[PDB]
């Protein structure tokens, strides 16, 4: 699938600086206080919270 | 031109194709670049801006006079994209880019006069960057020895490099010492929202401080918040995201009774519910209330009849610092107001500053963040300052990441263009020519240093290669003594990232420019 | 959206909070990590439970960005982070990777 | 000279970069900097003779034609409809010294002037202007060091107060007040001490209120130790004056009770009618009754309240007054003592506030009614009441006791003077003077040009009040090298004598400090700028 | 047809399949005459919530207990084309018995 592969754009370091990662990048920020999570555990809801 | 009955595209169309185009791209290159070209350097000035609205700005850093100049060719506005990522990714040298990248367009206009393909350039140009890069990684200054007092020296007098070309930089130590100071008390991922900056009115430039804790300006209080004590030699932070009003319980809650004890029930549990929240808060054994949500006029006397102090309405970004330098948490409920959720500091206070009163947090010893308090005679005054501290915060910042730092003062700018001169003496010739304008064009900065400082710039560019070729890495323009000097002795420091991605970024720009050989504009929809 | 109770009570339980705003997003999220898009507030089964290697708050240039990311060099979905001086530039790489 | 480039390309075709650049400007190099240096010394030039006693007053009118007549730097160059950038930047330099100490507004922007036409000077000799603002720095360092060098310290104890009158008088010289002068001083000095944290600590300015009522005449302007309200008693019947009053501050409408949340009471039977009939009536007795049960004899309300209301107060010989606002319920509730109570359940006796004397007082043939609470036992509250013959010079009054009332603050705040009348200015440019004999000789001339911007003040003082004046400047110049006297300056007043320390003009020292500091500072940063980019559009 | 399934998890390709043609509306339905809420704590509200689903899960729970007593094996397959919308519930309701579901059909 085409779709699978996601190309995340940052500007400042130059192209020689890209890199691939496996998994997903999300410009955005936490809405609480944690930040890092080591054994991640993602619950996933489409409604609210 | 024969006029074709069905024309191809839309009428008003222009297109530009040729050298003459490109000629043209890179004259609007330096044409910008003309504009923040007497910005550099401790001699640099300062430009001012008038927007449509009348608001003038003043700034001596590029990527700020870049943006509010407002760049409408193609082609220039590829210096301005580039200001803005090292600004971006560096935060100093915005300048710079600009210069490197317009020098060598300038550098390589003659051959594309003459019909050189630009391909031949392009790889010129990635050949020379790469080499510059590997000799900046290679010669770079580090010190393996992890002492405080050597990084403190080191992070203080990149500050103070970064800090040397603005109207601050007559208390460019004073400001070192200062973004030092709140770059350390970060705790590890030196985010720019834990230095708070405030900007006050009136008073010495001498006059600003730093505050270890927290400070911000007083939020709208309500009848009897002056019969509430200003000051507190111990006390316990309640951080609050709740609003301490009477109102409704919900926007679709709806009462209904029939009979008077009911409506008088109904009254008093509207009361006592709201005395409940503040019974609990009170109890709780704060005696500073703050709440990102209002607090009402009988929550302020209930806390003055308590020798309590309140606050509502303070924004988001200063309950995040509060609970940062206190230790507490910003509570949405007060059900449960235990010991671990109340924040603690030594002193509270709130004092007169500039003619505005300020809430002080002094004394914690915990805190993670700081406050910078700005004393200036104007509004873009300050605003500069902010901006001066914004720059040497982030190369403090960037140097903390890597202790690599490199002499200012074009002397690593020198070095790179001996360096490359004499890779270029040595390739068949086709290529030489090319990497010897890049490094020619490498000389743009100390030239622009000795124009803005007065000097006669081709004296001290001679004796600069002079003592380049004959040995010698870190010798630049000593701008006080109107000579050249030492620039490693004389702690002009800066990290060596910021030529790297300089260089990387100029580089990048001047190919993008040069691999163009047709503009085509779309009529305005 | 968050609700202020709800942000409250899942700090106070350590719990990371991530708003992903577009459901694209979202599912691709859920393809790449293994867990399904729950309707309710109900706690998630075993099965619709995702699992990630690592998640983290991180700054790339001056972009604040949260990662989920994968120690395995496999998974469902993977990204190119493209970086880069000019967005003109990383527009053509990106065409280029396409 | 203007547009920035223009070129339409080598080859012909068009060359557009700037938005709009056929319509912009740009100014470049030097000549930027005289412009600004031009528009500097017009300011400065205007400024300068609104300077010292013998000052003359500014007359400006507003967009719709309100028209204040003002001495204050500040005002002035607030209300003045400036276009230049460089105007904006003094406008902002005077503020900036109004908000940081309220005192010399007029002097930072006649310094910076001189200041700016000292480094065209230079200019014109062929100095890069960065060294100018770095010379102009290093002399303001060494005139700062001397003013805390030949600073005096005083009392700023309430037992003693004659060095704080003498210096609310040199503040208010220059002011229209001057005709009460001493009154008007110890009536800022007063307010200042009374409304004060001992302990070095901050003075509170919302604890000082200033109102303004025509009529009467300026000595009328007095000191009240406690709250003036432009309220009156509610009812027309009650007593115009009550002794020893027992204030009720309630912030409760004396209304029947109504729930924030959305509510409905359902009457279903005449019996629910007539109950809530009854209900009405006893919720104005009862409340009347807690009100009453306290023993207070004065009800200040702060949300009004309706006709069965007023009618009970009045029969219960309760005096009241209605709709006062949040800040005079502060003030009332900190003046008399008393606490804020949010409904009349929690109404008790010790949460009373006691009033000597609360009276009403009429302002002639005007109908207007004003309320006075004074003879509180600790009124941590004051208040000033102006009078005069019209608005203006209430005004002017209003902001010279502000002017008056910061001087005190700064006082407070920190109690070393300085000796005015220019005396300070001229030993700060010997200073200077002496300090650039041994310094090098490129930043010497530099040092030199700060000094004979320094001496403006001096020479400014002098020609206002009709003496010649270099011939006065250098006389006193030399009287202050001959004998060791930094007290020595400009006879504005025509006493006979140089000495300021016996004419008892009296500067704080801070307050010179930050003009010089921000006169410096302004200066640098308008000496940085070589570069303008107008739009050039004069839009309508 | 130019619509296909919209739920992710809906297989993409059925062997064997019955077909089952509806014109019934399995999406959330407002009642005709101005119906309303009415609670007082956060329990009842989630009951009532809870509750307020109930008429269109049994029209969902009438064709999962058609599917699973004609084809008790995953051999064969539903495909249930409706002439109306079917909302997100009914669609996960679907899924989770291996039904796959067009709406909104000519
Ligand atoms: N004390 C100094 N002496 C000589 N050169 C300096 C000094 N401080 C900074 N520079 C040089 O001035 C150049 C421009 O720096 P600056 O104007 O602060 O920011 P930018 O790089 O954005 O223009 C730098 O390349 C640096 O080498
Ligand atoms: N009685 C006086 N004799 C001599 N000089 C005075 C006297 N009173 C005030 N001055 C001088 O007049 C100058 C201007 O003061 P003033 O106009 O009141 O406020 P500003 O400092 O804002 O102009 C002061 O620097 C002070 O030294
Ligand atoms: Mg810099
Ligand atoms: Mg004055």
């Amino acid at each position: 699938n085409v779709d699978n592969i996601r190309v995340c754009k940052i500007l400042g370091s130059g192209i020689s600086s890209s890199s691939v990662l496996h998994g997903m990048v999300f410009k955005k920020e936490t809405e609480g206080d944690v930040t890092s999570v080591k054994d991640a555990k993602i619950a996933v809801y489409s409604c609210p919270f | 031109m024969m006029p074709t009955p069905v024309i191809l595209l839309k009428e008003g169309t222009d297109s530009s194709q040729g050298i003459p185009q490109l000629v043209s791209n890179i004259s609007a290159c330096q044409v910008i670049a003309e504009a923040v070209r007497t910005t550099l350097g401790p001699r640099g000035m300062d430009k001012l801006i008038v927007d449509g609205r009348g608001k003038a700005t003043i700034s001596n850093d590029g990527a700020t006079i870049l943006k509010l100049l407002d760049v409408v060719h193609p082609a220039a506005k590829t210096l301005v994209d580039i200001a803005k990522s090292q600004d971006a990714e560096v935060g100093d040298g915005t300048t710079s880019v600009t210069l490197l990248a317009a020098e060598f367009l300038k550098q390589v206009k003659p051959y594309v006069e003459e019909g050189l393909h630009p391909q031949i350039i392009i790889r010129a140009f990635r050949t020379a960057t790469q080499l510059a890069v590997n000799k900046i990684k290679e010669i770079a200054v580090t010190v393996k020895k992890a002492d405080k007092v050597e990084q403190r020296k080191l992070l203080e007098k990149c500050a103070m490099t970064a800090l040397s070309s603005k109207l601050i930089s007559q208390q460019k130590a004073f400001f070192a010492k200062m973004v030092v100071d709140a770059v350390m008390m970060l705790d590890d991922l030196l985010q720019l929202k834990m230095i708070g900056i405030k900007k006050v009115q009136g008073g010495a430039l001498e006059d600003s401080q730093l505050v270890a804790g927290v400070a911000f300006k007083k939020t709208f209080s309500y009848a009897g918040f002056e019969m509430q004590p200003k000051k507190y030699h111990n006390p316990k932070i309640a951080l609050l995201n709740v609003e301490l009003e009477l109102k409704a319980e919900k926007d679709n809650a709806e009462i209904r009774v029939h009979t008077v004890e009911d409506y008088q029930a109904i009254v008093d549990a509207e009361w006592n519910i709201l005395y409940d929240k503040l019974e609990k808060i009170h109890h709780s054994g704060a005696k500073v209330v703050l709440s990102k949500l209002p607090i009402g006029d009988v929550a302020t006397q209930y806390f003055a009849d308590r020798d309590m102090f309140c606050a509502g309405r303070v924004p988001e970004e200063d309950l995040k610092r509060t609970m940062m330098a206190c230790g507490g948490s910003i509570q949405t409920s007060v059900n449960a107001l235990s010991a671990d959720v109340l924040g603690r500091c030594q002193v509270f206070e709130e004092t007169q500053i500039g003619g505005e009163r300020y809430n002080f947090f002094t004394g914690c010893p915990k805190a993670k963040t700081c406050t910078f308090i700005l004393r200036g005679g104007a509004e873009q005054f300050m605003e500069e300052t902010e901006r001066s501290l914004h720059d040497a915060i982030m190369i403090v910042r960037r140097a903390i990441k890597n202790d690599s730092v490199v002499a200012g003062g074009g002397a690593i700018e020198m070095e790179l263009s001996k360096y490359l001169r004499d890779y270029s003496r040595t390739i068949p010739g086709k290529q030489q020519l090319l990497i010897g304008a890049y490094a020619k064009a490498l000389e743009i900065i100390p030239r622009q240093l000795c124009d803005n400082a007065g000097f006669d710039a081709t004296n001290i560019l001679n004796k600069l290669r002079a003592r380049h070729a004959q040995g010698g890495t870190w010798y630049g323009v000593d701008i006080n003594n109107e000579d050249i000097a030492d620039n490693f002795e004389a702690f002009v420091w800066e990290p060596a990232m910021v030529r790297i991605n300089a260089l990387t970024a100029a580089s990048e720009a001047a190919c993008l420019i040069v691999s163009v050989d047709e503009t085509i504009k779309n009529p305005r929809s | 959206k968050v609700a202020d109770m709800a942000l409250h009570y899942a700090n106070k339980y350590n719990i990371m909070l991530v708003r992903l705003n577009s459901k694209w997003d979202l599912r691709r999220l859920c393809k790449t990590v293994g867990a399904t898009a729950l309707p309710r507030l109900t706690p998630p089964v075993l099965e619709e439970m995702g699992h990630c290697d690592s998640v983290y708050l991180s700054e790339v240039g001056d972009t604040q960005v949260v990662v989920f990311k994968h120690e395995k060099e496999d998974g469902a979905i993977s990204t190119i982070v493209l970086r880069g001086s000019t967005d003109n530039l990383m527009d053509d790489i990106e065409r280029a990777v396409d | 000279a203007s547009m920035g480039t223009l070129a339409f390309d080598e080859y012909g075709r068009p060359f557009l970069i700037i938005k709009d650049q056929d319509r912009k400007s740009r100014l470049m190099g030097l000549e930027a900097l005289k412009s600004h240096i031009m528009a500097a010394k017009a300011v400065a030039n205007t400024m300068r003779t609104s300077l010292g006693p013998n000052g003359l007053d500014k007359m400006m009118v507003d967009k719709d034609g309100d028209v204040t007549v003002t001495n204050d730097g500040a005002t002035i160059l607030s209300m003045m409809d400036v276009d230049h950038q460089i105007a904006k930047l003094m406008v902002e330099l005077s503020k900036s010294q109004d908000d940081e100490i309220g005192d010399g507004t007029t002097g930072v922007v006649v310094l910076a002037g001189a200041l700016l036409e000292e480094a065209e000077q230079l200019l014109d000799r062929g100095i890069h202007p960065i060294r100018i603002a770095d010379g102009y720095e290093q002399a303001a360092r060494v005139a700062i060091e001397h003013l805390d060098k030949i600073s005096d310290s005083v009392l700023v104890d309430i037992k003693d107060t004659e060095p704080l009158i003498q210096t609310a008088k040199t503040t208010l010289g220059s002011k229209v007040v001057n005709s009460c002068h001493r009154q008007m001083a110890e009536i800022a000095v007063n307010a200042v001490l009374t409304v004060a944290d001992m302990e070095r600590r901050d003075v509170d300015f919302e604890l000082i209120k200033v109102e303004g009522k025509v009529g009467g005449r300026l000595e009328d302007t007095k000191l009240i130790k406690g709250v003036i309200v432009d309220k009156d008693f509610s009812h027309p019947q009650m007593p115009k004056k009550v002794e020893d009053a027992k204030i009720a501050i309630l912030t409760c409408p004396f209304e029947p009770p109504k729930p924030k949340t959305k509510h409905k009471l359902d009457v279903t039977s005449v019996e629910d009618y007539k109950a809530l009939q009854k209900y009405e009536k006893e919720k104005f007795e009862e409340m009347i009754q807690q009100i009453k049960e306290t023993g207070a004899n004065l009800a200040i309300c702060q949300w009004g309240f309706d006709d069965e209301a007023n009618h009970l107060l009045l029969q219960n010989n309760l005096p009241a007054v209605r709709w006062v606002g949040g800040p005079e319920i502060e003030l009332i509730a900190i003046a008399t003592g008393g606490r804020i109570v949010p409904r009349f359940s929690e109404l008790t006796a010790e949460k009373l506030g006691f009033a000597g004397l609360v009276q009403e007082i009429s302002f002639g043939t005007t109908k207007d009614k004003m309320l006075v609470i004074e003879q509180c036992k600790n009124s941590r509250a004051v208040t000033i009441f102006i009078r005069g013959g019209n608005k203006m010079i209430i005004e002017e009054a209003k902001r010279s006791l502000h002017d008056a009332l910061c001087v005190i603050r700064n006082l407070i705040r920190d109690n070393r003077v300085v000796y005015g009348g220019g005396a300070a200015e001229i030993s700060c440019a010997l200073a200077v003077s002496q300090e650039a004999d041994k310094c090098p000789t490129l930043e010497q001339y530099a040092m030199r040009a700060f000094a004979d911007a320094l001496e403006v003040i001096p020479m400014a003082l002098s020609e206002n009040s009709g003496m010649n004046p270099i011939q006065t400047m250098t006389e006193v110049r030399a009287r202050q090298v001959k004998e060791m006297n930094p007290a020595l300056g400009i006879d504005c007043l025509h006493k006979g004598t140089n000495d300021m320390k016996q004419q008892h003009v009296i500067e704080t020292l801070i307050g010179k400090k930050q003009q010089i500091s921000l006169a410096t500072q302004m200066v640098r940063m308008i000496l940085k700028i070589d570069d303008i980019r107008k739009p050039g559009e004069s839009e309508e | 047809l130019d619509h296909g399934a919209r739920h992710p998890d809906m297989k993409k390709r059925v062997e064997d399949a019955y077909i089952l043609t509806c014109n019934v509306s399995l999406e959330y339905e407002k009642t005709e005459v101005n119906s309303g809420f009415f609670y007082k704590s956060a329990e009842e509200r989630e009951k009532l919530v809870k509750a307020e689903r109930k008429f269109i899960e049994d029209r969902v729970k009438k064709i999962i207990e058609l599917k699973r007593k004609v084809c008790g094996d995953s051999d064969k397959g539903f495909v249930v084309i409706n002439q109306k919308g079917i909302d997100p519930f009914s669609l996960d309701a679907l899924s989770k018995e291996g039904i796959v579901a067009l709406r909104r059909a000519k």
